[PDB]
């Protein structure tokens, strides 16, 4: 190992699970179930070939609004999902044991592709899996009907949209959980770019399983963008552990104490009283009121701390109202508290309680943004924060009764109908836990 | 343990922590009636049914969530109403409650609400049902509260850093609320949005500077200076250089910098 | 009589066309130009202000006016301007063109009105759409309608600032002040109204024309984000919402992102640039902002209606500036929409179709598309041949090429109303063109077109696409000169052989048919010869804030 | 005597600035505004022209004039201007601020000498490069220097259109022609002459200024295009060298890649935009742009007017407009450079330190930083305590947030000489300004100050930089006003403690040094009061090409 | 200085930037911590490495460089692999024409 820490792994029904875990059994690094996640993520592609038939159909492709009359074509694509299904397999499988996964998803009005992971071991970055099935799906719808070589441009427009003009996947029929290159705020983002609902939809909204996953692609990101190098990888390796992996059963325990009468102010005394017995902090100086000023004994764990109380303070606020609107205001304050509470630096060192500032302002203004569903790690609003903000949003998704515009259902309906059928994706915590104890002796 | 709530060694700082402590019952000062409140904030009317926008959540099959049904919904939540605002604008002149202040308050005493900090507003979105019950008995009727000091205002919340009026009234572009020169009380005849009302609704009194300096949570030159807690400003540069060393190295050694 | 462009090359040279020989070096330089002479007594009177820099010496480098400074007749129209006229800095009709563009935003009201009557609880109601229009219109040039102490814009700086209505449902649109809508049943013959309803439904649209200042000033990604700011500011006020509220975060990304409706789209960063500028524009979206197809009945009037509107913002103002800068590329584009030359060679080929196969009488195959895009082609380069003016006046070979060619591509159309069919002939007339003088366009001219034949009707990611969703961006066409102008007029005539009132967008059509606009969408052949003329008066002036 | 501000409170209101209460509801509206009365008498007058469609009308929404609407005096001026005088749309000296930015660009002439001299075999001689210099000055404006038959730009449209030339070389410099030079040793003290030519060394600098119109019709992205266009084709001229040669390839790269020098960067997809547009100039560089620091020997007034240039660059215009748009962030801006508001907090913070540490005395340390941060924001606060009618003028509280934490940057700044310690010292200010009112700015404005503490002093990639290379594009300030102005002004603060000639580029400082630059940048804030008098001629009208 | 990531750190990334970013980081933490930079010129050491980053997208003025340029600079999607310059597959052979054409071909074919 690198690190001495040792946590203790619990489940999303706050049971023990093993005891004395490497923290490192936990890393991007090491995980094979995280490794899993990112190869998968990079290589799935959502197909909605309803989709593409009705946009051939009726010629509208390119866009929104956009309609090019003399350019229809009536193809019963839905009804013969199945030798769809059997033609893009046969034209992106390497060998008849090879990861491809080809499958039909709500009786074959959609689809699920999965790329060879050899096809992206020989690929510079994801934008391959998109590509690839685009190609594929042209290829065996053409093939299959017959379409006439004047005919065939409409059904590339029909599948990829308005490219190569516009850089994206503008009117684009095929998705993936991760948005294309052009659109990265800064380099390493790719992995940040899954919208908020994403996760909730991928989670069948299990709030635990939402933390997780949000936590996991968020922390792993954070090594992609060289944030998690050196002095700061136990800052990281401490965060997934605690933040989204419910390590020493710290999230459950808190959102347990404080949720039948509990605030936000009570989840901070909550975790600062918890911090302050198993001597994380111990306090530094009494002011002249009698205010005991604390400091970290380990710093890097006072914070990892804080940001599974955080987690816990959004579950006891928006779950107590079932909204997810006061998430912005709930990781705001609940940072803003731990603060002049005890005079120590909240999540992120004032990073997340930034970030929640931005969000608040985003989710209440003309300006910009909107629901808290739609944001991601890779928005100019809510890249701030280094992997611990995006996690406390996904668990307030989860407890809202439908009192959003754009909720899971408007905006993840093609992206999670597909991703909530693999087994790791749904259930991470559940996965991750295994991967841990699979490793946790061979580091 | 017992919680601290606000570092400081003044009496401002005593006044922002006792706004915080749910423990400490806000002395009493007015009594409004619930009719009357409601109107004021023009969302509804009372003895009326309340609008819903999702059904009780008895009536939803909703997923199983082990650690969802930990979090006890408020009674708002459990019947399904709409989540409605409640906006003051208070004055720099010794308001007895101050935008950041409100906000660390309602995240200490109230379950499930959305607060929301500005320089000239501090809004709070809350379930209709609960938020009626803690906008008389806490928001109003309580020393939290002044009808000079703090506007009741939904739009056009020009006013917190303003001069007052001859009066001493705040300033109020849309005529929300007006001073009585025969009952010496402050009047509401229109919402906090600037639509009237059909019968106008008195605050009380309004309360002399004297008071109101020994409530207020506001630093002021004319009041208690910030220059005075000398344990305030402590703190405060303490959190400024835990968190510049933090960015820079997050280690137990770097921290010896302090 | 004869060719059409005869009159023309007459009026240009008093020479016989076909005359071979001709007198050179007798024209006594520049001085042959009223324009070069206004031009020079300009330079001279601007002396003084620049104090000792030196400025505009036609004297420097090459002697201008060795040959005869021919002037330029617009296709259609009886008006002769010298060439200096047609050039997009000098021309303020060419200029007015593009900001009418730029300053163009079409926004979707149904979502907001779903918002309105769902999560807010407010009722929609034409007399609450009617106020809503009013204070839109005195938001959008920079009118105070919330906040207390504030500046606004001066109302003499954005006269031409306005923000309209259109909706295909028909009992709304009854329901609705004129002043504030773009009628479909009063602009557009009802064949075409009825096709453009049942296009857009019963949906309903806001136009919004911010100033064009704003886009001078700044960007044309200003725009969108200028229309959203107001959109929910007048939405705020005229519905009497909370002045921030979780609601409003929902009118924000549906105004600038969910349903919005954009001129042009980003660019990728080699050729970094924001939404609406000409590189974004797809060619069927730019046809569709050309007026001619509900004011004329003739299918290649309409067709070179776009080339010429597309010609000029792709090549003179797109290509000749934002790509590239300078003297520019105003002939590389005046030979397209001037002396009726593109115009004789598309009604030739229009007849050959006609009477051959039909307008929209022949399937798409590759012996339709060859036989018309070589006769179309064989005939040109012979009027080239016959006429030795023609040829003077066509003197560089890509204007050549390019007239060749969109002439063969809009006759491909006329007869398969398919868009890549006539894409492909384009690519064949080429080719041809090559093998006929042994000289094409340019050094780097037939990038695209050596490309063409192959990505025309391929399927490949990034070589696939119907030519209506092709443009500036697409790898091939990205660079070249006598191109992009004519592939919208093959986008057009695709859709002019079909009698359809749209090529690929109807909001847009309709958008650009309003009568509140500075520039007359319908003939812009005759309002680029109004500007070459001084005779358009633009907006975005600043008179009432600079000294006289 | 006293505050620097409170001559100008006197003027702005007729009552005591302590004096806690006031009359409101008694002015009459937007009447007492005679700028207001100007916008309704042309909103009526013009009502004609937009035919029914209504427009700008107070009587729509809020009642501006329930309050007194207060002028503003330019700080260091006798202006006093009413408020909508200092808005970028209607201010033309704002306008040409940006103008003069946006159409320069700088080029390398060393690395296209040796290409002469070496593949080419040409010699370059002082008498050749003013040959050069000459056709550059026909080439650029759009003048024709080598093909027959060229249509040319209008010498009245481009009056402002030139190329110079500057260098380190002092022996190359004796030997140009004044006209086409920028003499360093002429419009810079010697101190700093001698540090400019140290840094440059004996490299030589080709400065091009593309015509206003340009930027205007086009964009940012044009300018190095333009100027590489025009700069080829008058090296071909001057040299007599083939018109399209394998040795021109090398000129284009290097004067659109290599040897190229913009003002701004691209941005990335969100905020999608070519270089030369605000959100890619990084602090330094505008702090450079910046002229006072060679007439001025003050180092808070060249502080503060830096401040006043990026304030009004990126909230009024950037943010203002290009990121948002409507009525803007006129006073999120004119708060930093109206009243000497932040004028007497400055000089306040600089006598504190002067007299504690002295200008440059002290090396930067956290305890140095967080003594005069919370001295200079403890007594900031206190003058808004002291004068109700200060508090009233900057009314918005993030107004009052960044002229109290600029003020404590730029102090940190003076004593340090260190532009991430008055970073780190803003950051500080923020928190205590919260603490202090128990308010701070608008929902959403300590973003970047709650992550501002961690991130000044980081060493992690997209949280790391010098404040010289942070801008509107570094990821937590690309969003908010109050900010990015003051930003430029803590940088500057940081240089002008050290005497130092320029902060980040000094080619940049160079180039803006010309009188023949349209807008005076040693004078931003005169030149704001000049054109909200109505008083500044702006280049980039369109009289030559319009109707009377 | 020549630096491998090892290739389980690519293998959990999204795409390659990653090998620039963390020899970025793992260099500044490298000469900070040896000769004991003070926290105030800590910023001078990012910029001398990544240059005006994060300011441009891009890597202006970085004193690290890769094979592979950003891919904010893609012309088309999947193109990350064709963003080699002639020179760089020339210099790496050492100017031997069937190892030139075969490694351009590779990557350009791969791509
Ligand atoms: C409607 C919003 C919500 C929003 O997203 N932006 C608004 C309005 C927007 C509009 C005003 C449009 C109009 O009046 O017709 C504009 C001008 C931007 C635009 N869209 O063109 C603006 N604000 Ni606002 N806005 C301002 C400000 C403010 C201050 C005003 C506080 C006070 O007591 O006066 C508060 C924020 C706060 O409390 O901290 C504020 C909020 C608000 N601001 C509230 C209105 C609050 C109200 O009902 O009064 N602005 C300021 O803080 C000063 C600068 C001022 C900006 C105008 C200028 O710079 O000239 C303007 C900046
Ligand atoms: C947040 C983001 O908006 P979107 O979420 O993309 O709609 C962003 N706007 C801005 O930051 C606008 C800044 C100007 C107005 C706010 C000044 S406080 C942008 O367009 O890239
Ligand atoms: O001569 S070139 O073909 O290089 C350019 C023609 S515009
Ligand atoms: O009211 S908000 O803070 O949302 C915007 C102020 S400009
Ligand atoms: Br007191
Ligand atoms: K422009």
């Amino acid at each position: 190992v690198k690190y001495e820490d040792k946590i203790c792994l619990y489940n999303a029904k706050g049971e023990l699970v093993e005891e004395n875990v490497p923290l490192e059994a936990i890393s991007p690094l090491y995980n094979p179930t995280i490794q899993k996640l990112v190869k998968d993520i990079k290589r799935t592609v959502a197909v909605n070939l309803a989709g593409i038939e009705n946009a051939l159909k009726t010629g509208a492709v390119g866009g929104k609004a956009c309609v090019i009359p003399g350019r229809t074509l009536d193809l019963p694509i839905v009804e013969n999902a199945e030798t769809i299904m059997e033609y893009v397999d046969k034209l992106l499988r390497i060998s008849p044991d090879d990861d491809t996964s080809v499958k039909l998803i709500n009786d074959g009005k959609q689809m699920a592709v999965q790329l060879p992971s050899k096809r992206l071991e020989v690929a510079a970055e994801y934008s391959i899996s998109m590509l690839n099935t685009a190609m594929a799906l042209k290829e065996a719808i053409i093939k299959t009907f017959d379409v006439d070589m004047f005919d065939a441009p409409m059904v590339h427009a029909a599948i990829l949209g308005r490219y190569p003009q516009v850089p994206d996947y503008m009117g684009a029929n095929i998705a993936s959980l991760l948005g294309a290159p052009t659109n990265l705020e800064g380099l390493g983002y790719a992995l940040r770019n899954i919208m908020v609902n994403h996760y909730v939809a991928t989670t069948k909204k299990n709030i635990m399983n939402a933390v997780a996953f949000a936590s996991i692609m968020e922390q792993t990101a954070m090594f992609e963008m060289g944030d998690a190098i050196g002095s700061f990888e136990r800052l990281h390796l401490l965060g997934l552990a605690y933040q989204g992996l419910n390590a020493d059963n710290l999230v459950i325990d808190l959102v347990k104490a404080n949720g039948k009468n509990g605030t936000v102010g009570t989840v901070v005394a909550s975790i600062v009283e918890r911090a302050l017995e198993d001597g994380v902090i111990t306090e530094d100086k009494k002011m002249p009121s009698g205010f005991v000023l604390y400091k970290p004994v380990d710093v890097a764990k006072w914070n990892a701390y804080a940001a599974a109380g955080l987690v816990a303070a959004v579950i006891v606020n928006c779950g107590a109202a079932r909204a997810a609107q006061n998430v912005a205001s709930t990781i705001l304050y609940y940072n803003d508290i731990i603060e002049y509470e005890t005079g120590l630096p909240g999540v992120d060192f004032g990073r997340a309680e930034g970030t929640a500032v931005g969000f608040s302002f985003f989710s209440h203004s003309i300006y910009g943004g909107g629901g808290p569903g739609i944001f991601n790690g890779n928005h100019i609003v809510t890249r701030h924060s280094k992997g611990f903000a995006i996690p406390p949003v996904c668990a307030a998704m989860c407890v809202d009764a439908g009192t959003q515009m754009f909720s899971p259902e408007k905006t993840s309906a093609l992206v999670g109908a597909v991703f909530s059928a693999i087994d790791e994706f749904r259930e991470p915590l559940k996965y991750v836990i295994d991967g841990a104890l699979a490793v946790k002796d061979k580091i | 343990y017992k919680p601290q709530f606000y570092p400081g060694e003044t009496k401002i700082a005593q006044n922002r922590r006792n706004h915080m402590n749910p423990e400490v019952e806000l002395e009493k000062l007015r009594e409004i009636p619930d009719e009357d409140v409601v109107k004021i904030m023009g969302h509804r009317q009372p003895g009326e049914d309340y609008k819903t926008i999702h059904p009780p959540l008895e009536e939803m099959d909703l997923p199983d969530d082990y650690v969802r049904d930990l979090v006890e919904p408020i009674n708002g939540a459990k019947e399904g109403h709409r989540i409605r605002y409640i906006q003051f604008a208070d004055s720099m002149y010794f308001a007895p409650a101050q935008p950041y202040d409100r906000a660390r308050t309602y995240m200490w005493r109230f379950r499930g609400v959305d607060t929301g900090t500005l320089s000239g507003r501090q809004v709070i979105e809350m379930r209709e049902s609960d938020l009626e019950a803690l906008s008389k008995n806490f928001l109003i009727d309580t020393a939290f509260f002044d009808p000079a000091r703090c506007g009741i205002r939904g739009a056009t919340v020009h006013g917190h850093s303003l001069r007052l009026d001859e009066n001493g009234l705040m300033f109020d572009a849309l005529q929300r609320y007006v001073y009585d020169e025969k009952t010496g009380h402050v009047v509401y005849v229109k919402d906090q949005v600037g639509r009237p009302l059909d019968e106008p609704v008195d605050v009380g009194e309004l309360l002399p500077e004297e008071k109101l300096r020994e409530i207020t949570t506001i630093y002021r030159k004319d009041g208690v200076p910030m220059r005075e807690d000398k344990e305030l400003l402590t703190i405060v540069k303490r959190i400024h250089r835990a968190r510049t060393l933090g960015g820079f190295c997050p280690t137990e050694d770097t921290f010896k910098q302090l | 009589e004869k060719k059409l462009f005869l009159k023309a090359l007459k009026e240009k040279f008093e020479e016989d066309p076909k005359e071979k020989y001709t007198k050179f070096y007798v024209f006594g330089g520049w001085r042959q130009s009223a324009r070069k002479r206004e031009f020079v007594e300009a330079a001279e009177k601007l002396a003084e202000k620049r104090g000792g820099i030196p400025f505009y010496n036609p004297d420097i480098g090459v002697p201008l006016g060795q040959r005869k400074l021919m002037p330029y007749k617009l296709s259609g129209t009886d008006y002769i301007v010298e060439g200096d006229d047609l050039h997009f800095m000098n021309n303020a009709a060419m200029q007015q063109f593009w900001d009418d563009i730029r300053r163009t935003v079409i926004v979707g009201m149904d979502t907001a009105h779903a918002v309105l009557e769902k999560r807010l609880g407010v009722e929609v109601t034409p007399e609450t759409i009617n106020e809503y229009m009013e204070t839109i219109n005195h938001a959008l040039p920079g009118g105070a309608v919330v906040q207390e102490h504030m500046v606004e814009v001066h109302p003499a700086l954005a006269w031409d600032c306005y923000a309209k209505i259109f909706t295909g449902d028909d009992e709304l649109a009854d329901e609705i002040d004129k002043k504030f809508l773009i009628d479909i049943n009063k602009l557009f013959p009802e064949e075409q109204a009825e096709q453009l309803k049942a296009a857009i439904g019963k949906r309903t649209y806001q136009v919004s024309r911010v100033p064009t200042l704003v886009g001078r000033v700044c960007d044309g990604g200003t725009i969108a984000r200028w229309s959203a700011m107001q959109i929910g500011m007048s939405f705020i006020t005229a519905y009497k919402l909370c002045a921030g509220e979780a609601a409003i975060a929902d009118f924000s990304y549906a105004a600038k992102h969910a349903d919005v409706i954009q001129m042009g789209t980003l660019l990728p960063a080699r050729r970094a640039r924001g939404p609406n500028e000409p590189g974004g524009i797809p060619f069927g979206i730019l046809a569709d902002v050309v007026q001619t197809t509900r004011v004329s009945d003739d299918p290649v009037e309409q067709s070179l209606e776009v080339v010429a509107s597309g010609a000029m913002l792709y090549d003179q103002i797109w290509l000749g500036s934002y790509m590239s800068g300078g003297v520019g590329f105003t002939q590389y584009a005046t030979a397209s929409y001037t002396d009726d030359i593109l115009d004789d060679f598309s009604y030739y080929g229009y007849d050959y179709v006609e009477k051959k196969y039909g307008i929209c009488g022949a399937k798409p195959t590759m012996d339709v598309v060859e036989d018309i895009a070589t006769e179309v082609t064989l005939y040109a380069l012979e009027c080239y041949d016959e006429f030795p003016a023609l040829l003077e006046d066509h003197f560089g070979g890509s204007q050549r090429a390019a007239v060749a060619a969109a002439a063969s591509g809009i006759s491909v159309c006329m007869a398969t109303g398919n868009s890549n069919a006539g894409l492909n002939g384009w690519y064949l007339s080429q080719i041809l063109h090559k093998e006929y003088h042994s000289r094409l366009g340019f050094y780097g001219y037939d990038l695209q077109d050596q490309c063409g034949a192959s990505n025309s009707l391929s399927i490949r990611n990034d070589e696939s696409s119907p030519l209506e969703l092709r443009g500036p961006n697409y790898p091939n066409y990205a660079m070249n000169v006598g191109h992009q102008g004519e592939y919208a007029g093959i986008t057009q005539a695709a859709h002019s052989a079909r009698k359809d009132a749209f090529a690929l967008n109807p909001l847009i059509k309709v958008a650009f048919a309003d009568p509140s606009l500075v520039f007359d969408f319908s003939h812009p052949r005759k309002e680029f010869a109004r500007g070459a003329l001084r005779e358009f008066e633009p907006a975005g002036e600043r008179d009432p804030i600079i000294p006289a």
